[PDB]
């Protein structure tokens, strides 16, 4: 290969997706 | 046959993000709803 | 000589299917229900 | 540069 010393820890770390589930938020009633 | 170098580890390209990442909205989330307040007419004999 | 073209075609990162936007779907009007029964006051 | 075969 080309020797790749630089150990390249985690370089490509995870992803932030946890970010959603649109069914939040509270609601007026009527009275 | 000194060093070189080939196809990639992985083949992939795509990245991460498009319809992997921003597949767009799911199924649309809905709910009925009334209508009003009738039957105040009131009539009685 | 190292002359053999690593495969880097796009993005190398390879995760999967991240989440997608939210959509909205019926939004039904939560107004007030009943029945339209006159008779409310018999004088 | 430091002449070589090509790599990309």
């Amino acid at each position: 290969q080309g020797a790749p010393g630089a150990p390249g820890s985690q370089g490509a770390p995870g992803l932030q997706g946890a970010p959603g589930a649109p069914g939040s938020q509270g609601a007026p009633g009527l009275q | 046959a000194p060093g070189s170098q080939g196809a990639p580890g992985l083949q992939g390209a795509p990245g991460a993000p498009g319809s992997q990442g921003a597949p767009g909205l799911q199924g649309a989330p809905g709910a009925p709803g009334s209508q009003g307040a009738p039957g105040l007419q009131g009539a009685p004999g």
